[PDB]
């Protein structure tokens, strides 16, 4: 994603312009980041099990490395199987090539032979399932963002009491105090630029996937009804003027 | 969601950090008496379990 | 500022980078670059163009209705039109389309504009929420850099400059730039709803053939409730 | 307000002022530039959410909440059952001879006596109650915005003053007074936020709640008046709605 | 007095002894300007929102909560059933021959024996319960406002103290005590908020719950006596209401 | 409190007393002693025990479903149930009562458990809110003590130690014990409510003389709501 | 309900207060060095674009 390239560029520029005054070793510490991340995982794990946290992590991974199918390529595909059914019925749907799991599941339920109610119930259950899955991932990362600064300040306090146990020199208090504050800095950065942004991007991917899934169930319901692609064109592009994609258009 | 803490606490923390910056400044152009810093250092070690 | 000194005393590449770049990064992590440009476009259009007076719209709706009644349903294409949405209404009425289809088109346009304004308000309120957080982060970075380099004044200076100006920039952008822009977009959204509601109802009355004497009275029923109630008694 | 309440307010202000006096000179804590920065910036920022008419309306509605007290509910029930008895022993024309206690009730009975239907009178009172409620909500919003931005303006002014102080040191013994003056802006912003704007906003919200209850009671009372119902039932119904 | 208030008093005494021992003396935790700022500003702000009469009513209800322990509900049920037996086997006139320690129940009993019908009796008892609930809610609101404003006033006073210390700061190596005096105002705000006003508001909430439960039991009992129901049936009714009226945390 | 080197650094009786005792005082003013002790018991039960897994619940319910389908409402007595709520439900089934009364009783019991867990969560959230506030009281007391006796070194140490350790204990107790305990209580509330809804649905489905397999489908419908379905892939 | 600041903001202000007062304590027994003051002031006027 171009947003990911912008993320990499911003990361590099921010680091380079932060570490310019002195050396990178003052703002880099594996112990501080380890303290913050370990304490935050432990706290969230008291309220989420290992499986639900790994699920949230894997959904975040899917939301970052991969990209949701565009709701325009989706239109091309839906009108394609609309033409296929109009020329040769539902018997032409299976040999087609589909790269989206949800339309494939819908049509594989359609081929067997089922009326509108059962297929609609199955599709709505799947849409609600994926929406809830993304919602729990956003909840996990909101919890991570809420607890990361608290763990960073606890780490800072522990570092400060460790510093107050190691004195006798006017010159070590400054570097020691800086290393102690590094934990709070890492907690703030992880809260504001990782965990809350990851939760926000998870909510964004939830919105994109929910919009795509309503588009797909409506497309499959129209194809099962056997409607022609004309009125279908309008009744599916009208859903493309909601959310943020209707903001980006001019 | 929990209601949170009032805005005055945030103002108080921002002011506290400003005062940190300026007190770091006053200690930046200063020469600590080495003699007077080890009685207090011994006292903090004594009061913190080390001694 | 100008009495304290100059604008030159608030300039730092590191502080500007921290606050603005971090805010942009956080917002782009939840918004697309093109949608953010669209929000900037709508903010610029809200700032460079005042919303049309509701009184002017009611009066002008009455004049087109008079013209239509004098010269049939095709008499509104010879004199100037102010905005593009009513222009679209006019060029759909000139096509002799039925009431339901034009009603659907106008309701889609109102909903689209409402979504654009609400989304612009959301983007800029996100910007205003993240800017002071970045200012606090900048204060923390500058404090760490100061404490790490208390022996070097050449490092003490820039570190405190970062710490102070990150907070100053976060506060200024949040409370004087980003939140004010979001508030202006919310106000402009309310104005759009009032003008669009007045015009679609006017088009509906013209299409229905209602005499303009009742139409003006009906449209006046809208202007007497809204945010302007602090001026009314 | 009550003389006791005004005396207590003046006493608290006096206590704060003397406590300021005992901590040294009061001209040490006075700076015209800082108060101009805070007040002018707050007005400038708030004017990007409210027009001058809206700001003056909020000022007026906050001012009339300090010199007029919301009418106590029992007096309203007593008065409404009084005109209930008046209508039963007399007619609708007997209400005109009753002198002015509340503007809302007066305009309601005036719209009631000039010959209008029950539903239209109910609608007029409903619009007026909603109008007053939204007026109070906008005033609360104005003062909440002032209380939210005042600390922000205090912090911008302290940072600008401190940057000006760091721009030319030239003297180590002059650092402290400069920082004191710079912090004066934060002090004024905090005082205006937490002692003036948020208290009036909270008071106006509270006055919104009592006024909504009171106006609901008057509307129910006048609707009962138009029914020509039994006044004892009105008293019982209103007392039940109180609890 | 309950265990909570005794714990608070002993904890405050231990806090004072700890402070004096830590600081050697006690006169540096006492500053007239800081106390004046916090108390005067809190009263000032609270009086912008409540009347002086309301402030006195809140103070009185708090004093009554901290001086008179609420009656235990079982004792009230025992009293209602014994006078119920007395009225069943002695009529209504037998109700003026035994002592009553409760002013609200005494008012209900006189109102019951003076021949008033059920409608007026219920209306008056409901009015009394609503007045007590409104008094307690208003007191809770007043003390909640005090707890909300006290630390804001403390931060204002600490700003005043910092301005005073820095304005009088030449060659900073004697600014310790002045900085401590500046912090005293926020210390006062924190102690008043966390240890006085919010605890008083919470105890007023608990007393509101207790008095609502107690008053509902007594009104139900008095109305049952007005109709002369059997003492055992009304006894059963009160037992069911108390066990369902009890929360889930203690069952 | 281990990264300092040992535990002996992080121990002061004064800080522990001020923080824990102040928090305890505030909580007993907010809540009665019975509520506080009940909250402690429910937290201990939630941590040391585990709610019955819904899978086993559906298996057992369909087991008695088939048992009732082969022998009507009389076979249920002769098998063992390790769960208290389903046993009370089956007892209310076999004692010859109608669906309405048993449904009312089960609804009352579910609401009672939900309210008990909610109040325990409230108690521990009050603890986690007050603990940092007590840390703030201790920080101010210790800092006042420190600034007052700057000329007394043997008084400087303990005052700063109390000030720092009060804050450390308040932060640790609030964010790593009390708020986590409240969150665990909320998690157990959601899980427990789901399990009890499964059991009430199973009981109503067994009364309804209905096939066990459609019963199984309705119960499997409940396994994809909440945090469990996030784990489900 | 109108939102506020996160619950860790109180601990952050706590930490800011503790550190500020640690620096006033360190500043209590530290003597000013005027040459370092001139150097830091020059670096300060360089870092704010004032030459």
């Amino acid at each position: 994603l171009a947003t990911l390239l912008g993320l990499i560029g911003g990361f590099a520029f921010v680091i380079m312009a932060m570490v310019l005054g002195g050396s990178i070793g003052m703002f880099v510490d594996v112990t501080s980041i380890l303290i913050v991340v370990g304490g935050s995982i432990f706290v969230v794990l008291m309220k989420f099990t290992m499986g639900q946290f790994f699920g949230a992590t894997k959904i975040a991974g899917k939301a970052f490395m991969f990209k949701a199918d565009e709701p325009e390529d989706l239109i091309a595909k839906i009108v394609e199987m609309a033409d296929a059914a109009r020329k040769g019925g539902f018997l032409a749907l299976e040999e087609m090539e589909i790269n989206n799991t949800f339309m494939q599941k819908g049509i594989d339920l359609l081929v067997d032979g089922h009326d509108a109610d059962v297929v609609r119930a199955a599709l709505k259950k799947d849409i609600a399932l994926t929406d809830e899955r993304h919602t729990q991932g956003t909840g996990v990362f909101r919890a991570f963002g809420d607890v990361a600064p608290a763990m960073g300040m606890i780490g800072t306090l522990v570092g400060l009491v460790a510093m107050l146990s190691n004195m006798d020199d006017p010159k070590a208090i400054g570097p020691a105090m800086a290393v102690a504050l590094l934990t709070t800095l890492y907690g703030a950065i992880l809260s504001n630029m990782v965990f809350f942004p990851i939760a926000d991007k998870l909510s964004l991917r939830r919105d994109q996937e929910t919009l795509n899934r309503r588009l797909i169930m409506d497309g499959v319901l129209a194809i099962q009804d056997g409607q022609n692609p004309r009125v279908i064109d309008s009744y599916l592009k009208n859903y493309l003027n909601e959310g943020k994609r209707a903001l980006e258009i001019d | 969601p929990p209601p949170g803490l009032p805005l005055w606490m945030g103002t108080f923390a921002d002011l506290m950090s400003l005062l940190m910056c300026f007190f770091v400044l006053l200690l930046s152009f200063s020469e600590m008496d080495v003699l007077k810093f080890k009685q207090i250092a011994g006292s903090m070690k004594f009061a913190f379990g080390v001694q």
